[PDB]
């Protein structure tokens, strides 16, 4: 008997106010930095989530598995594309600059 | 029959019932290594005992300091001397131990500035044998003392191997030669029935209150094993002995506890008037139960009631500070809002006289075990037990004590336990049964399920209990009670004349509520009957026509210029009843009461006195 | 029997019978603060399909996001549809971003009274609307 | 005269194949009791007795009512009719739940879940049990107070979405709020034990704090509340 379910539920609680911590020091302080963390906070926050609403619709051991290994695979490449985005692109703080002078 | 499912089930012991009673008996016999069966027509939780309010009864010494035999003392004299005192004795001697036993099972009473359990003053309860004044050994959870003990005993039972039959409804006694084997049962879930067979059997079925059109009583209150036992063709002790609660809510009948009093709560009458204080000068609104109902419904008959059609009284709370009303009283201001819509910090109760408790029951032992009378003698049915308010070791008398059922249930719940532990072995030879055995049952069942009768299961059950309150009330003549009694003698005739309509195997509540009108029928018989024969005014039995306490001496004068009277010649003797099955003739008799306690050098013998508060 | 023993007993009787599943969702009166929870749910699932939409077109997609932009100029949208187009990105995040708030204060165990639950409710849902007209505006 | 009509669900398990369905009843208001359950026996005296459902103390201690009445869990014994002769009353059983007949629900799992988090009081040392009244200051005894009175009705297990979909691994308000009960309980020695109970995804975890339970409770407690109590002692004890 391990506490990896308590500290799994803080986790998320941790990953939350630092995903809202975020949000005003993207928009105070636009740089590379910021764009990678948020890309961390994001996908974390975003992956433990859906996990959430995983766990709770998908009855059945076969699909529990499916599931979340698809899942484990959309977050990976949400990860990945939002690393090279910030990379080989504009990075997302101004993309949303970009986007908002629109 | 034959048609339906017969299934066997073997085990050591069986309780019918799981309340407080039917629990302490249930694990007790498990924590001795017994293989125990327990059966309940509902959910452990939803007994009636679950509602019970005031409190718990020990001479703890909490409060001030206290003596177990000064509560003896008390409940000895407020039976008015129907009470067996080697069974009194027990009791209140094994209380303080028994709620020791509740507290450190979880029950989480209300505590005191030292961290002990809190008790309260009670009805008609006194320090060094009715003379250092009122006494507080009334041990409470608040206000929902009943729902707590009756969840900390469900809590503890799931510790232990017991199994149980929940929702299973107990037809009759399995019985051989005077010996009981077991019982035979309906599985309400599918309709099948089960013969459940054990060396041993424990009778804990609660009270038939609802054998009246008004009474604090749960609907499931309907005398089943009381029943049960008349079937099996025993004596049933005291039937007449009904106890009316003083307070009671005028609508729907629920009950406010005497605890109310206890802390302070007065009665009033439309004049305004705390008449509980001419009527009572000494013990005042916080006396006997017979006393002060007898007072509140004498009370009706002057003119002096409050209400719209004129009938009933107001019981006052808002003068008590409303942060004790908030600690010692939350469960009563709900139920005080919700069934009558009333701020108990604002404006009085309205409260009547409504059924309560049944004292009679099942002649009992001290020891738990079921009597049957024989040479004008005891005799003890072999296999055979019974406690609470479905049993009478006559603890309680001609009238009951406030906060002493409780009690009552967990002492001798525990008595059934131990005797059963002490007189045998678990594994010992689980006596045989007839192939044929129960079918009188199965078929009593079946037409009653299939019945295509004149009047409805609603309708009859509605002439009983309007008959019943008529006829058998706080105040009582033989003028009303032979009417009463040839009316249910009557209405015994039309149960062959009943419509049923469910006639399906899965949860037939039609059905059964049919069993439980054969149940309560039985009950009331014998109540109306014992109450026209009794010629006397003793407890809760008031006769306008005896106005007086019939015993051996005359004990207001002094004994011994004085000639004893014949046992057939006063009234201070047990009621044993009868009812064949089939006629619904009640015949009748008497055994003696027990006045030796189990030790006169612990514990005195209480004579006969004038009994007045 | 032990809890487990009846537990294992609860489905093996259940699935092998007849019996109907009362109703429930059909049925269950709707609340301000049960509407309010699905609406978490909703707008979280929406966020993460529009990040991780967002993430694996950057991966599969050629182009980059300049090139995507002037894509969009093209049949440029009238200020009251790209505003409109501005305002359903922020309502879906700005909601979930109260309301996630509002779910912390919860998790340390302040407010979770059922009055209070109706002003933290409408709180949060003036806020949403605050903020979202606010930044959509920007 | 005031007639008032009730919409009743209706299964018979020995109909061969019947299908779940309403039937309506029509009561005379002043010919009945203020509360819900008054009318629901007023219909089984004297209209239909094939109507079936579980009643006991009708002054709402036993939990025995405990259904589905106009969208809200409560006991029927202790919800008052509507006078309003308008509204058609919608009397349901407990929701998501297995039907045995009419308003009656197989409740078995309900209570297996209350035996498992094992609601008694235990000590490390019991040899001394049976002879003393353990001490509790009234201080260590208000923690109990909106704790105790639990009726295990059943309303808000049985109003919380997660308990549907999650019923037989989740445990539910009802429960989850009782095993917090034992937790505070200052004379309970295995408080840390009772929380590595719950060391996996669904016992307490399914819990979304989506708050029917409390606003369900027919005894004004908060099961809801305590869950959130349990959540923070489950991320801060030790060992
Ligand atoms: C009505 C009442 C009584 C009461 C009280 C408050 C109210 C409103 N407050 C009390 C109090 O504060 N202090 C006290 O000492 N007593 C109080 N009382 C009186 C007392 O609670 C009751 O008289 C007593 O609790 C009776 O309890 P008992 O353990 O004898 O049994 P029960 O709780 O009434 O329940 C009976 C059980 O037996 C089962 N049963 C019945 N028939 C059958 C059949 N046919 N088959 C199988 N089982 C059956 C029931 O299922 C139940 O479990
Ligand atoms: C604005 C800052 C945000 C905060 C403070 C926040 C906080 C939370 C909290 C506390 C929960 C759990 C509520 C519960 O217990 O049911 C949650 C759920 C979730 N969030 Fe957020 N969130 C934020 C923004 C986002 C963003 C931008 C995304 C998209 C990637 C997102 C995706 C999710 C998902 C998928 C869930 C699971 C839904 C559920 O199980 O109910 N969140 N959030
Ligand atoms: O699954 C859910 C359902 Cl069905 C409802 Cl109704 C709600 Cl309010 C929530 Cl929060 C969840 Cl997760
Ligand atoms: O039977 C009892 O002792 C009592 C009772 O109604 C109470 O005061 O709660
Ligand atoms: S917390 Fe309230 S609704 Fe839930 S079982 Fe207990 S009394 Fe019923
Ligand atoms: S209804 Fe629900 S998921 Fe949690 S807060 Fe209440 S148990
Ligand atoms: S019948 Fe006891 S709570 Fe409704």
């Amino acid at each position: 008997s391990s506490k990896a379910a308590s500290l799994h539920w803080t986790g998320e609680r941790v990953v939350s106010v630092l995903l809202l911590g975020l949000l005003p020091a993207a928009y105070l302080n636009p740089c590379s930095a910021m764009d990678y963390s948020l890309a961390a906070a994001l996908t974390l926050h975003g992956h433990w989530g859906i996990g959430q609403v995983v766990t709770d619709y998908v009855r059945g051991d076969a699909l529990q598995k499916a599931a979340k290994a698809g899942l484990l695979a959309l977050s990976a490449f949400t990860f990945a594309g939002l690393c090279y985005f910030n990379y080989h692109d504009v990075g997302i703080c101004k993309a949303v600059a970009m986007l908002w002078k629109l | 029959s034959t048609q339906y499912p017969v299934v066997d089930h073997e085990f050591d012991a069986v309780v019918v019932g799981a309340g407080g009673a039917g629990l302490r008996a249930a694990f007790g016999l498990s924590e001795a290594g017994f293989n125990t069966a327990c059966v309940t027509k509902l959910f452990p939780t939803r007994s009636h005992t679950v509602a019970a309010q005031g409190g718990i009864n020990a001479a703890l010494g909490n409060m001030e300091e206290d003596n177990w035999r000064w509560h003896f003392y008390d409940t000895v004299k407020g039976s008015d001397w129907l009470g067996d005192q080697d069974a009194i004795h027990y009791m209140t001697e094994q209380a303080p131990a028994s709620v020791v036993e509740l507290e450190n099972y979880g029950m989480p009473f209300s505590r005191t500035e030292d961290g002990k359990i809190y008790q309260r003053a009670f009805g008609g309860q006194s320090l060094k044998f009715g003379k250092g004044g009122q006494a507080h050994r009334c041990c409470c959870v608040a206000d929902r003392t009943g729902h707590s003990l009756l969840h900390t005993l469900y809590g503890r039972s799931l510790r232990y191997d017991t199994s149980y039959f929940v929702e299973y409804f107990a037809l009759d006694l399995l019985m051989e030669n005077g010996e009981c084997r077991g019982v035979i049962a309906l599985c309400i879930e599918d309709g099948s029935i089960h013969r459940i067979r054990a060396r041993n059997t424990v009778v804990a079925t609660g009270g038939y209150g609802r054998t009246y059109f008004s009474c604090t009583s749960a609907h499931t209150s309907t005398g089943d094993g009381t029943a049960m036992v008349t079937r099996a063709g025993l004596p049933c002790q005291d039937l007449e002995f009904v106890q009316f609660h003083p307070t009671g809510i005028y609508g729907a009948g629920c009950l406010i506890t005497e605890g109310c009093r206890g802390e302070g709560g007065i009665l009033i009458n439309s004049q305004g008037e705390r008449f509980m204080e001419r009527y009572a000068p000494v013990a005042k609104d916080l006396a006997s139960r017979d006393v002060v109902s007898r007072s509140m419904t004498l009370e009706i008959r002057e003119g002096r009631g409050c209400g719209p059609e004129k009938d009933h009284v107001y019981l006052q709370l808002h003068h008590l500070p409303p942060e004790q009303l908030a600690v010692r009283l939350p469960g009563i201001s709900e139920t005080a809002m919700i069934f009558a819509g009333v701020d108990v910090t604002k404006e009085p109760i309205p409260v009547l006289p409504t059924v309560h408790y049944n004292m009679g029951g099942i002649p009992t032992n001290y020891k738990g075990q079921v009597l049957r009378h024989v040479n004008g003698q005891d005799q003890v049915v072999p296999g055979l037990y019974a406690c609470g308010e479905a049993a009478c070791a006559s603890v309680h008398g001609a009238n009951r004590l406030g906060a002493n059922s409780l009690l009552d249930l967990v002492v001798f719940g525990r008595a059934c336990a131990l005797s059963i532990a002490e007189s045998c072995r678990p594994g010992d030879k689980v006596p045989s049964i007839k192939p044929n055995a129960g079918e009188e049952s199965v078929m009593n069942l079946d037409k009653l399920r299939f019945a295509n009768g004149t009047i409805r299961t609603s309708e009859l059950r509605l002439s009983m209990q309007k008959s019943m309150q008529s006829h058998a009330a706080v105040f009582r003549v033989g003028s009303v009670l032979q009417e009463g009694c040839e009316k249910i003698l009557r209405l015994y005739g039309d149960l062959q004349h009943l419509k049923t309509f469910d006639r399906g195997m899965v949860w037939n509540t039609d059905l059964v509520e049919t069993l439980e009108l054969q149940n309560l029928m039985l009950c009331a018989l014998q109540t109306i009957y014992g109450a026209e024969a009794r010629k006397e005014s003793r407890g809760a039995h008031a006769r306008e026509d005896f106005k007086e306490r019939v015993d051996e001496y005359d004990y207001s004068k002094p004994i011994q210029g004085q000639q004893k009277k014949p046992f057939q010649e006063h009234w201070r003797k047990h009621t044993l009843s009868y009812v064949d099955v089939k006629t619904g003739k009640v015949s009748l008799e008497y055994r003696p009461v027990i006045d030796k306690t189990l030790n006169e050098a612990d514990c005195a013998t209480v004579p006969p006195a004038i009994r007045s508060y | 029997t032990t809890a487990k023993e009846e537990m294992e007993r609860f489905w093996n009787k259940n699935l092998g019978s007849n019996r109907p599943l009362s109703p429930h969702i059909t049925i269950y009166r709707w609340s301000l603060p049960m509407a309010m929870s699905i609406c978490h749910r909703g707008t979280g699932i929406a966020l993460s399909a529009g990040v991780s939409l967002f993430g694996l077109s950057a991966l599969l997609l050629p182009g980059n996001f300049e090139s995507h932009l002037e894509l969009v100029k093209s049949l440029c949208l009238g200020p009251t549809l790209i505003y409109t187009a501005k305002f359903g990105i922020v309502f879906p995040l700005m909601y979930h971003t109260w309301n996630g708030i509002r779910h912390l204060i919860w998790d340390l165990g302040k407010g979770l009274t059922i009055p209070q639950l109706t002003q933290s409710g409408v709180v949060v849902l003036i806020l949403t609307v605050l903020s979202s007209v606010g930044l959509a505006a920007m | 005269p005031r007639i008032k009509k009730f919409a009743i669900y209706r299964w018979d398990p020995d109909k061969t194949g019947d299908k779940p369905h309403m039937q309506t009843y029509e009561i005379d208001l002043n010919n009945c009791g203020p509360m819900v359950l008054d009318a629901l026996i007023k219909i089984k005296n004297e209209i239909d007795s094939t109507l079936t459902f579980r009643r006991s103390c009708r002054e709402g201690i036993c939990g025995s009512c405990a259904m589905n009445i106009n969208g809200g869990n409560t006991l029927a014994c202790t919800r008052r009719i509507d006078t309003n002769l308008d509204k058609v009353s919608k009397i349901y059983p407990l929701p998501h739940m297995y039907v045995i007949k009419d308003l009656v629900p197989d409740l078995s799992n309900f209570y297996a879940q209350y035996k498992s988090i094992e609601p008694y009081l235990k000590k490390k040392d019991e040899s001394q049990e049976g002879k003393q009244q353990y001490l509790q200051s009234i201080e260590e005894r208000e923690k109990l107070d909106g704790l105790y009175e639990c009726i295990l009705c059943a309303c808000c297990s049985t109003s919380c979405p997660s308990y549907w979909w999650n019923g037989d691994k989740y445990l539910g308000p009802a429960v989850l709020m009782q095993a917090y009960r034992w937790m505070i309980d200052s004379r309970d020695d295995f408080t840390e034990e009772r929380l590595a109970k719950l060391q996996d995804p669904f016992s307490l975890y399914r819990c979304h704090t989506i708050m029917n339970c409390t606003g369900t409770c027919p005894k004004g407690l908060n099961p809801g509340k305590a869950i959130a109590e349990i959540k923070k002692m489950m991320a801060t004890y030790k060992e």
